């Protein structure tokens, strides 16, 4: 009876559970993944999983899960929820010849590619390019790294990644601002993260919220919020004015120190404190004691980061700390990483190929003269990453042109991308939306054409390279084949190409064709690499090793401090001044701020019955004295409304402190519409429906979330199914 | 001969129930019971604000009442330390439920009662506990208590305080918890309100 | 305060097994009856023998068909092993034998004294481990000691009320004694908990308590209510501390 | 383990102390067959009513006797003060106001058989009382919730016991009876308590205890052995529960 | 109005007897009977020896099992929560050493009952209890609770750990334990035999 004293097999394959990507080995006992693994040699899990990995395969085998094409009744409305059963071909055949006529009269940029997961590769990256369309965008980019991504590019010469590049091992001493570790918990920072407090790593967390990293914190600072800005300038004024930072470094390795010094001159511990509501002392000691335990004293720039419509600035400053502090590529808070070497598989170039920006000119010149049509949010803000955000637009007025038709590979769009009345006026004026998904989401569900994607424990895909102290390559074998009428993303993606011409990509006739090819280069095959799992290849780390080699990584050949010539030309400002007050709650309100559930990724996690089961809804948390003045207590409920009156499904309200007065918090990606997912269905509250409004930030595409205000009213307690009659619902494969 | 224990540090505990998906996984435990749990309760106000997650399930007591008061000899203490039940002779009476003070076990559906077993069946074959294996934070320790290399073992000796819950019913737990993050100890519902 | 999971924390005995002791209250009780009629020697301790073995079927037959292993049919291990420390060891063997016994003593074969003396040890075995199956577990703050001394004076009340209801002359008087002895117990017991404990009693319970309470005085009233009274409170005290004391509580 | 100085661990309550609660037990015993007896209408209602105006005001000597407070005349504050909360307060009352009824009820007038309500009351708050004076000390692991049980369950058992040596043809029956339910609480009892403070009891007394309990089965054999056994057993367990029940211990 | 409480860093306590003979002094104690005794006990072998020197006493509980006991009303509660005796009332009925916890108590000779009294004499003319005062090695603490320049206060916030007997009881002493040499904590008994 029990799965491993019956017969097993394992395969070494990736977590799907997010993006982090872990490294896994899956058993499974037939048709059916029991249990998921890390392992040592990959350095992404080492062994172990967050509990999010761990869970992850009940997706594969929830009933609720999407099995069959799907096409939208005719004459049905986008919403109502009527749809007929398709084949793989006729569905696939609707969408080319759908995507064929608006190409015809519109041309290929009026079709969005949205996407998310592993394989939004060939959604995203690929597909789109291929296609010709440069409105390809994902969440991970606008809402949410486009910030630190940008501010990285303009810094250093170098992204910030995936794996963000934290030494956390030599760490000494470490500020986290927002960023919360242990409620965010990707696998391996958090092992790090955990071995660096073991080790006598002293923690600083700055947040207006006392979370899981501040409870292992020896100093938290409680911010008010959206002023992380004045904190990080007047730390940066500490530095230079106190003389605390390091010299050498910046003489070697900087370009405009200066300007950055003049700029700084009156952000003062005592200008900060007075927006920051930080005590000056503290804040000085701060900076002391970071200053004190360089170059291995880190503030490893958060994730998350649309904040507040000014977000590139506050990132900017933190990483000027890091680097006055002399950091950057130094054991203690930033290795170098390189990517790892696998030979792309030989095709012709893209219609469009990327432009991975920094200087000299990398917003819109290909854009212009240089064929086509330019991304439709071309001239909103000052970088060049597509946002997801902004082309949601063209598709209701049909400014920047039109873009009829829109792809949603695995993004969540009604949980993901803000104002989601107007996604939803979008989608009613689209020609075309496919989604290609698992669950039947409330954003599947107003899909013409549904397609059913395997999943990651039924699914081979494209190689997972990871920027690292030593890269490495992994791979996802199938632990089983896909269950109902289910397709990889590689398939249905080939299976689209084959059908609007381009068969020059995707010749290959199968994936493992595909992925011999990459094996080939590197010095293997198949059999081989599904052998381990994952690829350490050798790289580089500090600076020594680029420098020896007469060499130093960058953009342009010195970090260039204040940080990017180009901008201060034309755009506007150069340094980071937009500490910019932020806009208040009014009176009655709360800023809602939002989060991770250690046990929960973003949404798609809420119909896992092993997972739900560990935490069923969100919980609304206010300072112990505001939900005492309002008449709330512990086990009530309440109704979260804007300041633009949209309400959000009643929600518990956590009235324990550990948050400023000024503030709510809730988990993000709770509050489903979605009744085919019968047990993420009508639980919690949206932080997403909630954030009608968001500020642009204009230098990196970023939508600041934090600016939407909420207030409380009390509401009745939720009348709700049983969890566990609905977790026990057995798996049938049909 | 061994004695078997369980070490947890909570002071890198972070309360992302990894552990308790893991057994729930691991175990096939089905939905609605579970042999591991987090607690998650916070002590204080501003300028002292602790949190404590403690994962919370099967102590191993050495000195288990929820053996004795078994009826048939379902319930049984091996003679490492593990407290086990034979479903076969399990009448699902609930006698060791009203005896164990630490909510740690359950009727599971198949008509009898289950609960942490410290993945004797990964012992028997060498190896460590799930919760154990599948954990970020390395703050669980397993283990001989008896062998002063064992990881709970080294454990145990390099903490700064060890508290075991409700001690005081004469149990001897051999779930050990290492630095607890308030100075008064583990957290108890009454000395909440 | 919040949890990943939960603990299983919930009602693991159940308004059906709150039954069950009630009637083993009926059960032990009417076999005591039984045996101290036998030895008395009584004509009527023919028929108190039918009802003990009655109520031991009928309580067996709900211990059985209220178990979740009831079709794993694992309840032969009760008789095939020794567990002395066990209350519900004891309660299975005494019921058990106890059936026997009087299986033999209504069949008059296997002697008659000395089987009378048996019923009386039996019964008094099944009389006295549903208070220990509940006292053993001193984690649980509401099963206290004087479950020990309330289980046992309860399932007397329920035995002699129902003689009384049968009319039987000889029990209207004990039924009072043991009845003021049961309520008198019983209103001393709230007082013999500590002060989060016996507030959790009230909350949960009480009112319903102070019912059981008031309604038992109706024993001492009039003379065809009495025995009503005394079985609904001695049985509504039973069921009342049996689903109100699970409860671990810090 | 080893001290400079020592704890107060000392007894506090002698064999003086647990002379009176035997002494009590009776006093209320006593009192309870007396309004009862009035209550009833019986012929000896009044013999029975001083008895328990001597037993109650033996012991109110021996209470003040054994005192070390006693010539310092401080109990005048046992009848000025309201403390609900104290067994002992409620035991002053109950036998004050128990001895001034049971003084109206002898002296045939002020009042009749309204009054044997009130005398009924106050005997049964002097019959609870010891037994609440143990259990309320939560941290003396001996003195459980079966205190508050065994406690009135023995002073009953002394009541009748006397009763039926000054041959009252009603108290041997009531006698068995309670002296039954007395005797298979007590035996419960050392079941009921944890390992280490049942180890400490059979340690301490328990010979003594299995001597008394032993002794008591003595109630279900002849005449004048019967009252006896029964009451030398209810003042066994009474005094020596009292006496190795002062322990704290861990 | 303020809450007066004690604290003892048995990290520094050596068990001289210093505090418990300048109290025997002060408040003229009766031969016999202690308002404060030291107790001193190994947990054991060698590597791994530690020696717990714990002085004890009143711990003038904020939920003092002995108040609600008294039929007299002498053993009260003060408003700044000090567990006192008014021997006019007492009656020498034991009935708090009865329900005291710690052996704190007991019948002085002239026919009351009497423990510390943290040496309320001393408090109301500003004084600091003489235990305190006479202590060689600065590890006892006393004041207002509330008051956070408090001596007891101030202690309690720098302690590593901080404990109290028998906390499973319902009572809150009032007198912590700081620095407790074992990992475990306070010592017990029952953790011996
Ligand atoms: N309001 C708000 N918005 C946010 C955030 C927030 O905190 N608040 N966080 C932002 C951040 S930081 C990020 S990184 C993004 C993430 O945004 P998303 O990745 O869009 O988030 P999810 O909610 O997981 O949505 C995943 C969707 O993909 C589907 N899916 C899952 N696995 C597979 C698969 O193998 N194949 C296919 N085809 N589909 C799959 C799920 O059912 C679901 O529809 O969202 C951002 N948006
Ligand atoms: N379990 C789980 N873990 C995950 C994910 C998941 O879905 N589930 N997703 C992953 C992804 S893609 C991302 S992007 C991250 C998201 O996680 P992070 O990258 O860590 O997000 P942050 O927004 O930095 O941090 C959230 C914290 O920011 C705080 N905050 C809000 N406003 C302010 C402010 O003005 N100043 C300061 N200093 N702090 C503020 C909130 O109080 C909250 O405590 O986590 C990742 N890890
Ligand atoms: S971080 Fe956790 S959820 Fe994400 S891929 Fe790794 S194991 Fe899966
Ligand atoms: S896996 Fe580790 S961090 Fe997660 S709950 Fe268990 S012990 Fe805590
Ligand atoms: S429920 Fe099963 S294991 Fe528990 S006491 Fe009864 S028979 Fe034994
Ligand atoms: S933790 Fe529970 S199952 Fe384990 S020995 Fe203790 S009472 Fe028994
Ligand atoms: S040791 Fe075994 S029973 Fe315990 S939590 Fe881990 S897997 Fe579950
Ligand atoms: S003065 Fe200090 S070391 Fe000496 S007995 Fe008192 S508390 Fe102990
Ligand atoms: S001895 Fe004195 S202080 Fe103690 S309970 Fe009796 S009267 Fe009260
Ligand atoms: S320690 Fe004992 S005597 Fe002192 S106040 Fe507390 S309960 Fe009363
Ligand atoms: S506070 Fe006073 S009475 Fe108490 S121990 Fe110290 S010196 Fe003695
Ligand atoms: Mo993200």
């Amino acid at each position: 009876a029990p799965w491993y004293a019956q017969e097993v097999k394992s395969v070494y394959q990736i977590c799907e559970g997010c993006f982090w990507r872990c490294g896994i080995v899956a058993h499974a006992v037939g048709n059916r993944v029991y249990k998921v693994e890390g392992y040592e040699a990959n350095p992404k899990s080492r062994g172990r999983l967050c509990p999010r990995g761990q869970g992850a395969p009940q997706t594969t085998y929830d009933p609720d899960r999407l099995k069959r094409p799907l096409i939208r009744v005719e004459g049905s409305q986008r919403g109502e929820g009527k749809y007929r059963v398709a084949t793989w071909e006729e569905a696939l055949d609707h969408i080319a010849k759908k995507m064929l006529e608006i190409r015809e009269k519109y041309g290929p940029e009026a079709i969005a590619f949205f996407g998310h997961g592993t394989g939004d590769y060939w959604f995203v990256d690929f597909l789109p390019a291929a296609w010709g369309s440069p409105n390809a965008a994902k969440p991970s980019v606008s809402l949410c790294t486009a910030p630190r991504e940008v501010a990285s590019q303009w810094v250093f010469g170098r992204p910030i990644g995936g794996h963000e590049p934290i030494d956390w091992e030599n760490a000494r001493y470490i500020v986290l601002i927002g960023h919360h570790i242990g409620e965010d918990t990707h696998n391996t920072q958090l092992q790090d993260f955990a071995l660096a407090l073991k080790n006598g790593a002293k923690v600083v967390v700055v947040d207006p919220r006392f979370s899981t990293a501040a409870a292992k914190a020896h100093r938290w600072l409680p911010i008010k919020p959206g002023t992380d800005t004045a904190l990080l300038l007047a730390w940066i004024h500490v530095l230079i004015y106190e003389d605390l930072y390091d010299k050498e470094y910046v003489a070697k390795y900087t370009v405009g120190f200066e300007e950055l010094k003049a700029h700084v001159k009156d952000f003062t511990p005592e200008w900060a404190e007075k927006h920051t509501e930080i005590p000056a002392q503290v804040i000085r000691e701060v900076a002391r004691e970071m200053a004190a335990h360089k170059p291995r004293a880190v503030l490893p720039p958060t994730r998350h980061n649309v904040w507040y419509g000014d977000d590139t600035y506050r990132v900017m400053a933190l990483l000027y700390v890091n680097v006055l502090l002399g950091n950057y590529g130094r054991p203690g808070g930033f290795y170098i990483a390189q990517s790892p070497y696998l030979e792309k598989y030989p095709l012709p170039p893209l219609p469009l190929e990327p432009a991975a920006g920094g200087c000299s000119g990398p917003s819109g010149g290909d854009h212009e003269p240089e064929g086509f049509k330019p991304r439709a949010d071309k001239g909103k803000f000052f970088a060049r990453s597509t946002a997801i955000q902004e082309l949601i637009e063209p598709m209701i007025t049909g400014e920047p042109y039109p873009i009829k038709g829109l792809f949603a590979y695995g993004i969540n769009l009604f949980h993901s991308i803000p104002n989601v009345p107007r996604t939803k006026e979008a989608l009613k004026n689209l020609d075309l939306y496919v989604a290609i998904d698992v669950l039947p989401q409330e954003h599947v569900m107003w899909a013409d054409v549904i397609l059913p994607e395997a999943t990651y424990l039924e699914r081979y895909d494209d190689f997972v390279l990871v920027a690292h102290k030593t890269p490495f390559i992994q791979l996802r074998t199938p632990a089983h084949e896909p269950l109902f009428d289910t397709k990889p993303g590689w398939w249905i993606a080939r299976e689209l190409g084959l059908r609007l011409g381009l068969e020059q990509y995707f010749p290959w006739k199968t994936i493992e064709e595909y992925l011999e090819t990459r094996l080939q280069s590197l010095g293997l095959d198949l059999e081989t690499m599904k052998g381990m799992g994952t690829l350490v290849q050798r790289g580089k780390p500090w600076l020594e090793d680029w420098e020896k080699e007469g060499r130093l990584p960058f953009g342009t050949a010195s970090g260039k401090i204040e940080l990017y010539c180009q901008r201060f030309k034309e755009a506007g400002h150069q340094p980071l001044p937009v500490f910019t007050p932020p806009e208040e709650p009014p009176e009655g309100f709360y800023r809602l701020l939002y989060g991770r559930s250690p046990v929960h990724t973003f949404a798609r996690t809420q119909n896992n019955w092993v997972l739900m089961e560990m935490d069923p809804e969100n919980e609304v948390w206010i300072h112990k004295e505001e939900a005492k003045r309002l008449g709330l207590k512990e086990g009530d409920y309440v109704m979260l409304v804007n300041q633009d009156g949209v309400k959000e499904g009643p929600v518990r309200v956590k009235p324990t402190a550990r948050i400023r007065k000024d503030c709510v918090y809730i988990v993000h990606g709770f509050g489903h519409k979605a009744p085919l997912m019968r047990l993420a269905h009508g639980r919690g509250a949206s932080d997403n429906y909630l954030q009608t409004r968001y500020k642009l930030d204009p230098i990196s595409g970023g939508a600041g979330l934090r600016v939407n205000f909420v207030r409380l009213e009390k509401a009745e307690r939720p009348r709700l199914p049983s969890l566990t009659g609905l977790a026990k619902r057995p798996f049938d494969e049909r | 001969m061994p004695r078997y224990a369980m070490a947890i540090d909570l002071s890198l505990c972070v309360g992302c129930a990894a552990c308790a998906v893991a057994c729930k996984m691991e175990n096939e435990v089905p939905p609605g019971v579970f042999n591991l749990w987090i607690r998650e309760r916070e002590v204080g106000e501003y300028p002292n604000l602790v949190v404590e997650f403690r994962p919370e399930q099967c102590l191993h007591c050495e000195n288990p009442p929820c053996v004795p008061v078994c009826p048939t000899g379902a319930s049984y203490q091996t003679k490492d330390g593990l407290v086990l039940v034979d479903p076969k002779k399990c009448i699902a009476c609930g006698a060791c439920i009203a005896a164990c003070p630490y909510d740690a076990r359950y009727l599971h559906p198949a008509g009898y009662v289950s609960k942490c077993t410290f993945c004797a069946h990964r012992l028997e074959k060498g190896k460590v506990p799930a919760c154990v294996e599948t954990c970020p934070t390395y703050c669980r320790t397993f283990g001989d208590l008896e062998d002063p290399e064992s990881p709970v073992a080294k454990a145990l000796k390099a903490a700064e305080r060890v508290d075991v819950l409700r001690p005081e019913q004469g149990t001897r737990p051999k779930l050990f918890y290492l630095n607890a993050p308030s100075k008064k100890g583990l957290t108890r519902e009454s000395e909440v309100h | 305060a919040e949890f990943y999971g939960l603990p299983n924390a919930q009602e693991f005995w159940h308004w059906t097994n709150a039954l069950h002791f009630v009637l083993v209250g009926l059960a032990g009780g009417v076999a005591l009856l039984a045996a101290l009629l036998h030895l008395k020697g009584d004509a009527e301790a023919r028929r108190y023998t039918l009802y003990a073995l009655m109520l031991i079927a009928l309580d067996l037959f709900i211990l059985w068909a209220e178990s979740p292993a009831r079709f794993r049919f694992t309840h032969i291990w009760l008789f095939l092993s020794f567990h002395p420390t066990s209350p519900i060891w004891w309660g299975a063997w005494g019921l058990g034998l106890g059936f026997l016994t009087g299986g033999l003593l209504y069949l008059g074969k296997g002697s008659q004294r000395a089987l009378a003396w048996a019923l009386l040890v039996f019964s008094l075995v099944a009389l006295s481990y549903p208070g220990l199956a509940l006292a053993v577990n001193l984690n649980r703050p509401l099963w206290n000691g004087l479950m020990a001394g309330l289980f046992p004076l309860t399932a007397l009340v329920l035995a002699l009320g129902l003689a009384a209801l049968l009319k039987s002359p000889w029990a209207l008087f004990p039924l009072r004694v043991l009845a003021g002895a049961s309520l008198l117990l019983a209103l001393l017991y709230p007082l013999t908990l500590p002060p989060e404990a016996r507030g959790h009693l009230l909350e949960e319970a009480g009112f319903w308590y102070g019912l059981f309470l008031l309604l038992g005085l109706g024993t001492f009233w009039q003379e065809r209510l009495a025995p009503w009274a005394g079985l609904l409170a001695a049985a509504g005290l039973r069921a009342l501390l049996v689903l109100a004391g699970q409860w671990q509580g810090l």
